[PDB]
DNA sequence: CTTTTTTTTTT
DNA sequence: CCTTTTTTTTT
């Protein structure tokens, strides 16, 4: 169960009121719970703030137990940074100090946990228990959730779209929404919040991504072990399309724009992906493969040439890139049903969330596509709740999205260009529908909720 | 208000400060080099200068002199020549800059001021002091940074203003060490982002025209801009800042790529070997499997634009393109790699490699590498019961990866030549630094290899073939770990960490670039490579560019030091005492302290915290420490004792501290002393106000001060002196300077205890891999020198890989002769730090450990450059029990003879195997010819060759030597010279070249090709493995052909599929069936078994069907008739014999040609 | 191409979407001052003249409307009945 | 067998 | 031609 809001002051107030509700419950004129059950129920609640404030709440005794109990007091930098955090907390309020204290608290928390996660997911499993358990659980509230000691959480919408940490990795509640029960106060305001998270995605170069995909997919092959059964088939249509795409547009060459009115201002190509296509260039831009110069030249022709339009290339390149990411999602799900029981023991954590990080690793390593790890990881934070444009299925903007492409000269080099495509693969209304279609029972409590 | 040059137009450059005997040395060795080696060549002049008579003064007076000289040329007129002053410590760097600014002011020539005030402003404006980024930020005022943030429109970002608010918020609440530690980490991160955005907004499109207060604000925040702007000569930076580079307003400038003309003034040059090694051991480890697979995929068809801006660059990558395709086909790179064969997955595999004969691996079973085709996976596996080996793959993959990085550097250099001529918009940045940013970007983008962007940028700062100048100092160890990747369970990565060069190699690269490096240090020419540069490699690599000092110059310096330190004629005494273990002496003291306990051992465990483990050692350094304490207290005049131990006696082991404190107080009473002790004086202690407190006590109080420091805690810059008062100190002091330079009444230590220096093996703490490279560099740098024979160096490297305790590492270092010259470098510094003041006491005592009495007696250099206080420490050790020799240079020869043989045995075995694949590379055949061409044209070379250094073997006998070892077995078991006086002689008599050249046909042939007729009488004789296997094998090959040349027989080239399998292709007689050759030198070499021979026939019978063969053996017995042998090579009839074996062609008795045998051979090939 | 922040709002104003957005602020900016039970007998409400026309278009079900928002809508509804765009007809 | 401080500049 | 204040989390 989640109590998702959009402000920190509201979740802590809701948690505080919830704690008072358990204590102060005059059902039939008598307390509802005995003196002990209140402690059991209070233990089930968890508040997950940002990493910066999660650190500045634990005492120095808690962090000492973790640092000593994990052999981290030898890294020559963990102790160096923890000295500064310890030395900066001892000072007075001094709002000038606090703003700098919260910056370093978050960074140290990130560095500490990944070390705590590399050291724990390997071979020297520290077997967290005893007073060391209460120390990590205090530092990692999202660990009692993974251990079964709690199910109720209290976090902001941004924390629900970023995910929290346990001793293994970062847990994303979106990908594990089957059976959840969300409670959202002021549900209408989350449209702005979710949209703010969807606009934070990183721009991806289309030319590099398509050239990289074509080069590695031509020869690199997956293993023939049972753990990759019928996974090679998911990529077969993509391999043929990648070869056909490379032959059509001559991907062996690099791209560059030549002509007037093309260097003083870079072109921006917005696209609804269905029927709203707008170009920042005044006249249509063609794309010609020069075999003599071994260059692909984006140019403006002052004279419709369906074959060889810049917009047509970018639209096809976008479809292939989202095809790989879409196929990547199916392969990860396919991997988790070949290893769900057929793997037989070996590893617990049998869940598309637990297996997801490994299944991405094994497939991107065999294909030599480790540069796409971050892009694949982010796409799950957007379209993970999933696992069109066919005038034969439900066509709408709320699950199609929009794409903005910037075609400017690369950094440092004056004779190549890159298509920094920024995507919005869905809408907050679409994200909400995917959340419900995953199996979550959402409660929207707001006066203007409709 | 910047200052122009108009004041120097009236300068009298003819007027000069009066030179000094120390000043003349620097210029004397440099002027001759410029008029001999050219103007833009470079040099590595070291100067062995004593620390007290004028290192700075002369060093900075030279730096100032070069500053003044260039200004005249600039005034008479382009870019200014850089004048870096590189040191190790920030304290020393800032002190040097402050002294320089001091020197410009109060330097008076002939008693009158030299620089007018305006000139001082100009000269002070040329000097820069580029610190690290963190301290750079916390130097400028809030107003200076606010001008930059406002003037660059960076105040409109949430992150920039949020960070700068915290920096301003924290730096205002200063003056507390807890806050100080986080304002520095925060300052560095903000400085990177601020400059990164400043460089992003400046390198493209919009460009702010810097002027006025924006220039001052941007130059204060970016001192490196002052150099790029064009008004800055000198930089005052540490070695780390010199190796990492400094930002200007455009990018990160690296001085290593712009060394042509640099005048580096490196101070304490020997210490920079460990500093440079710390930068080299701090590089990123690269996955070899990912890099090779990525290179192979992005190269099969990824063209580069055909424009004049990229001409000749497509050709540099063609050989790499083919090799990548061949490499991928051989090892089946379409699959992913993964281990197999349990007993291999519990722990990872680490594969050390020298890229040379040393090839230690941590897998006790050799690991093969099969490429499974059903299960599409490359499998690394063990086979306990070959081309397909794991080590062969990794070495091959590493060579290709450094081939790409090497080719990448050539392409960047090629790109710069293509665009230097093109005068469009290249601006002033037309150097390899301005275009380095672009040339790497353009090429990595066309090939889609932008993943290698960092690996190319960070690595841009004589191959491993026997026909070259091979050495470890331009090569490096390669540590490779093959462990499972993170997350995925069925893939492995080759995390390779490289050391592609050495700090001595780096130093040579600076000089070959054009640097004029000056080494200013007392122990600048020590005979160790662990704590110094290898000056035997730097001698051979540099040659005459490594300048030296003549007899008169080093004699002049001693006279100068003898004048400014006139110990005896003015009257002083240097008492030297050697202290042993004095168990009886310490027992009485321990009993008297706490007699109520059962025994002295109870005192160790009660009031000293010592068990029965370290009791033998703690007593040794306590009995010897105390015995020196009381001898100092015995003398009332001396009042300054410095004990330089190895263990920090401080609040940590305070239990020991109070016992020795009591002993000093106890002896104080019975000797009528109010002594004081200054405990725990380590690097933290002098920092706050520390070492000035000790000076104040001797400034006013009456008593004896005893200081307990360590060698590390007295690094440099520390000035162990104090202000003297004549009321405090009477006739105890006495001046030693013949003349009188400024006074200021200062003295120094008069009695110092010198404990044995320990823990002399270098170390790094950056990471576990970071010191793994450091430890392997030390082992391979001792083996290259000759301190370790390859038998023990490989043993050390094998233990180092598996895992050793630091005690084991030092026990191996102690066993070499390098350790003796290392400890005699620590002492020579410690004794030299106490002589920094002329005004000295008369009863100067010296107490050192007796564990150094034998070590000190081994000192054998020339006192002509030594100090007055170190010769006294060594003269007592010479006039002592025994004086013997260690034979430094002859045990070095036994190791370098063994080493060069092992290199030949390992390299030749690889050259032959690489000639057993079809086809044979053009380089591989060409290298094979040169090995044989040089080996037998120059049987003995006069000097040490600089091109075939592994071909030869320096000998203690002229023209020959004797060896003993399995020539086809282990190369670690060889012994040479007097170890085996009954071994195999490698003289010219053994090969019997004289008998061969007596022949009337062989002799004329050698003269045309220059092949030797006799061996010279020099000591650079040939290697054993490459005298019988490569030389006598080739000597007969030339002799056989020359005899057969005069019988209408002509020989051609063996084709590229059976190369080295047969001598030459024989034609004539008109017969279609081709005629082959198998030339040998006698019957006692080259067994050529029938099964082995039959293998060669099949590989050539498939070639051209039927074939003929001849088994000519050149020299031997000409009397034995010829034999006729079949394809089975057993026996047969003549007319049914596929092969023929001639016992000899020239007699071994009187050198007579086998006329009958060739006539039958002539007749035979006519019948056949 | 780059439009002024003004023109972004001008284009949003011409739609009927903007009218149901401002009537969402008011409906919440008025229900937040209703969390107690002790109230004066003279609870006044003064609203801008630029909102009378907008508030006269509110026609949803009043079966959950707040007491203070209802009284805010009747006063603007007092001027008889005004024809609306019939949002469905212009949406089709 | 064997015997430790300390040092810089990045991120 | 409408007319801004405010927010969370990771980096
Ligand atoms: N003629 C001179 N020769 C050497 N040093 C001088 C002379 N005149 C003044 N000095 C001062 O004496 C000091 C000697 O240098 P110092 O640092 O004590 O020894 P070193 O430089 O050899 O380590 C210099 O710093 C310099 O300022």
């Amino acid at each position: 169960l989640y109590y998702v809001t959009d402000s920190v002051d509201n979740v802590v107030s809701a948690k505080a009121d919830l704690l008072k509700l358990i204590e102060k419950q005059t059902v039939k004129g008598e307390p509802r719970f005995t003196l002990e059950q209140q402690e059991y129920l209070k233990a089930q609640i968890v508040h997950l703030p940002n990493q910066s404030e999660q650190l500045l709440q634990c005492s120095d005794a808690v962090l000492n137990d973790v640092l000593i109990g994990f052999n981290l007091n030898a890294e020559r930098d963990v102790q160096a940074e923890w000295s500064a955090i310890s030395g900066l907390r001892r000072h007075a309020s001094n709002p000038e100090v606090k703003i700098s204290l919260n910056r370093q608290a978050g960074y140290f928390y990130r560095n500490l946990i990944d070390r705590l996660q590399k050291k724990q997911k390997g071979a020297d499993r520290v077997l967290l228990s005893g007073s060391l358990l209460a120390s990590v659980e205090t530092l990692l509230p999202g660990e009692k959730i993974r251990n079964g000691s709690a199910h109720v959480a209290f976090l902001t919408t941004s924390k629900f779209l970023k995910g929290f940490h346990n001793t293994r990795s970062r847990y994303s509640p979106l990908r594990d929404l089957s059976g959840a029960v969300l409670i959202i106060d002021e549900i209408d305001k989350q449209n702005q919040v979710i949209l703010s998270e969807l606009c934070k995605q990183q721009a991806q170069d289309l030319i590099w991504a398509i050239r990289t995909l074509r080069a590695n997919f031509r020869d690199h092959q997956l293993e023939s072990s049972p753990r990759y059964d019928k996974i090679e088939d998911l990529f077969e249509p993509l391999r043929e399309r990648l070869e056909e795409f490379g032959t059509n547009w001559n991907l062996a060459f690099a791209f560059n724009t030549e002509g007037a009115n093309l260097n003083e201002r870079p072109v921006r190509l917005f696209s609804d992906r269905s029927f709203t296509h707008v170009s920042s260039a005044t006249h249509k831009l063609s794309l010609k493969s020069d075999f003599l110069r071994r260059k692909n030249l984006i140019f403006s022709d002052e004279k419709i040439e369906k074959h060889g339009l810049l917009t047509r290339f970018v639209n096809e390149a976008d479809v292939i890139y989202q095809w790989f990411l879409g196929t990547m999602r199916k392969a990860v799900f396919q991997y988790w049903e070949n290893v769900r029981g057929l793997e037989i023991e070996v590893r617990e954590n049998r869940s598309l969330e637990g297996t997801f990080q490994e299944a991405v690793q094994s497939l991107l390593t065999h294909f030599n596509l480790q540069e796409f790890e971050s892009a694949v990881y982010e796409s799950f934070d957007t379209r993970g709740l999933r696992q069109a444009n066919k005038l034969s299925s439900s066509k709408s903007y709320h699950h199609t999205g929009l794409k903005l492409v910037e075609v400017a000269h690369n950094q440092g080099t004056r004779d190549t260009v890159n298509c920094k495509a920024s995507f919005l693969n869905t809408s907050p209304s679409g994200v909400l529908a995917d959340m419900v279609d995953a199996g979550a029972v959402i409660l929207g409590i707001s006066a203007t909720a409709r | 208000m910047n200052v122009s040059i108009e004041e120097f137009t009236h300068f009298d450059f003819q007027l000069v400060p009066e030179p000094s005997p120390l000043d003349l040395v620097i210029t004397e060795s440099l002027k001759n080099h410029i008029e001999v080696n050219g103007v833009k060549s470079g040099a590595l002049l070291p100067l062995p200068f004593q620390t007290g008579i004028g290192k700075t003064y002369t060093a900075l007076n030279f730096l100032l002199q070069q500053m003044l000289e260039q200004v005249r040329s600039e005034l008479k007129e382009k870019s200014k020549r850089l004048l870096y002053y590189v040191t190790d410590s920030v304290d020393n760097v800032v002190s040097a800059k402050a002294d320089l600014l001091k020197l410009i002011e109060k330097q008076t020539v002939k008693g009158e001021p030299r620089f007018t005030l305006e000139q001082q402003e100009y000269l002070k404006a040329q000097i820069v002091h580029l610190p690290n980024q963190s301290e750079q930020l916390l130097q400028c005022s809030d107003a200076v940074l606010n001008d930059v943030l406002i003037g660059f429109n960076l105040n409109a970002e949430r992150d920039v203003q949020a960070e700068w608010s915290a920096i301003s918020g924290l730096r205002r609440h200063a003056s507390n060490p807890e806050v100080k530690i986080s304002l520095n980490r925060q300052a560095g991160y903000f400085y990177r982002n601020l400059i990164d955005r400043l460089q992003k907004k400046q390198k493209g499109a919009d460009r702010v025209l810097l002027s006025g207060s924006l220039l001052a604000s941007v130059e204060t925040l970016l001192p490196g801009e002052k150099i790029r702007n064009g008004s800055a000569h000198v930089a005052f930076l540490t070695t780390s800042k010199f190796l990492k580079g400094f930002h200007n307003t455009r990018s990160r400038y690296s001085p290593l790529r712009d060394l042509s003309g640099a005048v580096l003034i490196i101070d304490e040059i020997d210490k920079q070997n460990q500093v440079i090694l710390s930068e080299l051991c701090k590089q990123q480890a690269q996955d070899l499997i990912w890099a090779i697979r990525t290179l192979r995929a992005n190269f099969r068809d990824h063209q580069l634009e055909s424009s004049p801006r990229y001409d000749k660059i497509e050709d540099l990558f063609e050989p790499l393109r083919e090799r990548l395709e061949e490499f991928g086909t051989n090892w089946n790179l379409a699959f992913a790699f993964n281990t197999e064969g349990a007993n291999l997955n519990e722990r990872p595999v680490r594969l050390f490699s020298d890229r040379s004969f040393t090839h230690v691996s941590s897998a006790t079973h050799k690991l093969s590498l099969k490429s499974d085709f059903l299960r599409r996976k490359n499998l690394i596996f063990s086979d306990e019961k070959k081309h397909g080996l794991l080590t062969r793959f990794v070495n091959e993959a590493d060579v290709i990866y450094q081939w790409f990085l090497g080719t990448m550097r050539k392409a960047v250099f090629q790109y710069w030549e293509n665009v230097r001529g093109l005068e469009i918009e290249v601006r002033e940045n037309r150097s390899l630094e301005g275009t380095f940013q672009e040339a790497v970007q353009s090429l990595l983008t066309h090939f889609n290899l932008q993943e290698f962007e960092s690996a190319v940028y960070e690595s841009f700062d004589k191959a491993n073939k026997l026909s070259s100048s091979k050495s470890y100092h331009h090569t490096g160890l390669k540590l490779v770990e093959v462990a499972h990747n993170q997350g995925t369970r069925d893939t492995v990565n080759c995390k390779a960490s490289f050391l592609n060069t050495s700090p001595s190699g780096v130093l040579a690269d600076m000089v070959d670039a054009g640097a004029v490096i000056l080494g200013i240090s007392a122990t600048a020419r020590a005979d160790t490579v662990i704590h110094n540069f290898d000056f035997k490699y730097l001698n051979e690599r540099l040659g005459n560019k490594l300048l030296s000092l003549s007899r008169e110059q080093k004699q002049r310096v001693n006279n100068y030091y003898h004048s400014r330190r006139n110990y005896k004629d003015n009257g002083v005494v240097l008492t030297v005492k050697y202290l042993n273990s004095r168990d009886a002496f310490l027992d009485a003291l321990l009993e008297e302290y706490k007699p109520e306990a059962r025994s002295s051992h109870f005192i160790l465990n009660h009031y000293l915290g010592i068990a029965e483990s370290e009791q033998a050692f703690v007593r040794s350094w306590l009995s010897k420490l105390l015995a020196s304490i009381k001898a100092f207290i015995s003398s009332p005049d001396n009042r300054y004792m410095l004990s330089l131990l190895n263990r920090t006696l401080d609040t940590t082991r305070q239990n020991i501290n109070d016992f020795i404190q009591f002993c000093c107080d106890k002896w104080a009473k019975e000797f009528n002393v109010k002594t004081k002790t200054f405990f725990g004086v380590n690097a933290d202690w002098m920092r706050l106000v520390g070492y000035d407190e000790i000076s104040k006590h001797l400034n006013t109080e009456l008593g004896k001060v005893v200081v307990f420091s360590t060698y590390a805690s007295m690094g440099a810059g520390k000035n162990p002196d104090y202000a003297v008062n004549l009321a405090l100190e009477g006739e105890s002091l006495i001046s030693v300077a013949d003349v009188t330079y400024s006074t200021q009444l200062r003295s120094d230590i008069d009695s110092i205890y010198l404990e044995k220096p320990t823990q002399l093996l270098l170390s790094d703490d950056y990471s576990h891999t970071a010191n793994q490279l450091c430890q392997f560099h030390q082992i391979l740098s001792l083996q290259e020198n000759g301190e370790l024979s390859p038998k023990s160096a490989e043993n050390w490297c094998r233990q180092q890989l598996m895992g050793m305790s630091r005690e084991r590492s030092l026990q191996q270092y102690h066993q070499t002769s390098d350790y003796q010259s290392a400890v005699r470098k620590y002492i020579e510094q410690a004794v030299g730090r106490a002589g920094r003041t002329s005004l000295k006491r008369k009863q100067i005592l010296l107490f050192v450990d007796s564990g150094l009495k034998e070590i000190l007696a081994e000192e054998s250099r020339d006192p002509s450059l030594f100090s007055h206080e170190y010769v006294a420490l060594v003269n007592k050790a010479k006039s002592a029990g025994k004086s013997i020799v260690e034979d430094r240079a002859v045990r070095r020869l036994f190791n370098l003879a063994q080493r060069n043989n092992k290199d030949g045995m390992l390299s030749i075995k690889a050259l032959v195997h690489r000639l057993h694949n079809q086809p044979a590379s053009k380089s591989d055949i060409q290298e094979w010819q040169d090995i044989r061409t040089q080996l037998l044209r120059y049987p003995t070379v006069a000097f040490q060759p600089e091109r075939f250094n592994r071909l030869y073997l320096q000998s203690m006998t002229k023209g020959y030597y004797r060896y003993q070892g399995n020539l086809d077995g282990d190369p670690n078991s060889f012994e040479f010279f007097d170890r085996v006086p009954y071994g195999d002689m490698v003289s010219e008599e053994d090969c019997s070249l004289a008998t061969l050249v007596q022949n009337q046909y062989v002799r004329p042939w050698f003269e045309r090709k220059g092949f030797a007729c006799s061996w010279q009488k020099e000591a650079n004789v040939m290697t054993p493995i490459m005298f019988t296997n490569i030389y006598k094998g080739a000597l007969g090959e030339q002799a056989v052909e020359a005899v057969l040349t005069a019988f209408d027989f002509t020989f051609e080239e063996v084709p590229n599929s059976i190369y080295e399998r047969f001598d030459n292709r024989v034609i004539f007689a008109g017969i279609e069936q081709p005629i082959w050759l198998d030339s040998k030198y006698w019957k006692h070499e080259g067994n050529e078994s029938s099964e082995g021979y039959s293998s060669k026939i099949a590989l050539v019978e498939e070639e051209f069907g039927p074939s003929k063969f001849i088994y000519v053996n050149a020299l031997g017995d000409t009397s034995k008739p010829i034999r006729y042998l079949n394809s089975c090579f057993v026996e047969t009839s003549p007319q049914l014999a596929k092969v023929i074996e001639i016992p000899a062609l020239i007699d071994d008795s009187n050198a007579d040609t086998n006329r009958t045998a060739v006539q039958e051979l002539i007749k035979w090939l006519h019948h056949s």
